[PDB]
RNA sequence: AAUAACCGGAGAGGGAACCCACU
């Protein structure tokens, strides 16, 4: 539902990379190049930031019924 | 590489990424046991479910 | 117990490599299928 | 004694006593939720 | 053990409450199995 | 994630998963189902090889570190209901601490 | 001029039909 703060297999911290990754992609880079620039060399860490879906924006779209 | 001994695996292996889905049939929702609990009304036998 | 413990070291796998043959055998496959196909086509023509 | 409930659309806190109409004091909404507990809670990060 | 005129029946047997239990739901106790209703209709018609 | 507004929707027997992920390899047709927006299941580096002999038939040996780091940790819901009923004074059902 | 009163004294209540899903 959010970026997983760690690689399921390695342990490399990945959570902090997400906003920078979106910045890079908006900066008109091919996702592979931008990812390598962010420094993910193994494909067991590349997968998460490459094929992660962010739903938290969808969930935030609603109003807080609890206040 | 074996993680117990450390010796290399004799035969190379197939590996790689794929996609898995854990199904709704969790184990916690199936295991149960009975020891002389309730009984039906019409007949003196154990309940069901 | 013992044979599984030896399998632990030897390793037994299955992979895409085992599902692929050489090009010469592929060519033999193509030749066989083509010969059979044209033969059955000729049989169809004879029936016609 | 009376409990603290939340309107929903208003998000407004309101009090309700038993056997009473379930309406917000100013908009009279019908959907009514209940507020978190005051008892402690502690999860091991595992 | 058997007689020809025993096949024709003049007294209806009726079982105890075990065969036709009574049940209570939500404290109502109105839930009554079909056996009681059938017997009730039988006895009503017999009296009539 | 079976539908976006699961928090508010109060169904019965609703399962939801922490970390859905769009599949790495797919068809072109998937994204017309929005399946990219509500994926179900997680990628997983697998290795096709009898390792310890604990996975003979339709079995699998899972890394436990992944499970502890968030591999497939799912949450499970359940909703109850209750209709307090008032009757003809022979029975009156009310909400009160017994 | 009055003395341990069971001191965790616990059985349970429908059912019937339909559809779904696992082998
Ligand atoms: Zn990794
Ligand atoms: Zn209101």
């Amino acid at each position: 539902m959010i970026i997983p703060v760690r690689c399921f297999t390695c342990g490399k911290i990945v959570g902090n990379k997400w906003e920078a990754y979106l910045g890079l992609l908006q900066a008109e880079y091919t996702e592979g190049d931008a990812l390598d620039a962010l420094g993910l060399k193994r494909y067991c860490c590349r997968r998460m930031l490459l094929a992660h879906v962010d739903l938290i924006e969808k969930l935030l779209n609603y109003a807080p019924l609890e206040k | 590489y074996n993680g117990f001994t450390g010796r290399k695996i004799t035969s190379q292996i197939f590996i790689g990424p794929t996609y898995y889905q854990r199904l709704k049939h969790m184990v916690d929702d199936k295991i149960h046991s009975r020891a002389r609990g309730p009984i039906q009304i019409l007949n003196r036998q154990p309940m069901e479910g | 117990t013992v044979i599984n413990n030896w399998l632990l070291i030897e390793g037994h796998t299955i992979g895409i490599g085992d599902s692929i043959a050489d090009s010469k055998t592929y060519q033999d496959i193509q030749n066989t299928i083509k010969k059979a196909k044209q033969d059955v086509i000729e049989v169809i023509e004879k029936a016609h | 004694q009376p409990m603290i409930y939340i309107c929903g659309e208003c998000h407004t806190e309101n009090e309700i006593k038993s056997r009473d109409p379930i309406r917000c004091r100013e908009c009279g909404y019908r959907i009514m939720y209940k507020k978190r507990t005051k008892r402690l809670v502690v999860f091991d990060a595992r | 053990y058997a007689r020809p005129e025993w096949m024709i029946v003049t007294v209806l047997p009726v079982p105890p409450l075990s065969v036709r239990p009574a049940v209570v739901m939500q404290g109502s106790a109105r839930n009554q199995d079909d056996l009681t209703h059938k017997l009730a209709d039988i006895v009503k018609i017999n009296n009539q | 994630v079976y539908i976006t507004n699961f928090h508010v929707r109060m169904d019965t027997l609703a399962h939801v998963l922490y970390y859905p992920q769009k599949p790495l390899v797919t068809t072109r047709s998937m994204e017309y189902l929005r399946f990219r927006e509500l994926p179900a299941g997680i990628n997983s580096i697998v290795a096709i090889a009898s390792y310890t002999g604990y996975n003979q038939e339709d079995s699998v040996i899972m890394n436990r570190s992944a499970v502890d780091r968030g591999f497939f940790r799912s949450v499970f819901y359940r909703s109850y209901k209750e209709q307090e009923s008032k009757k003809g004074f022979d029975q009156e059902e009310v909400f009160e601490k017994p």
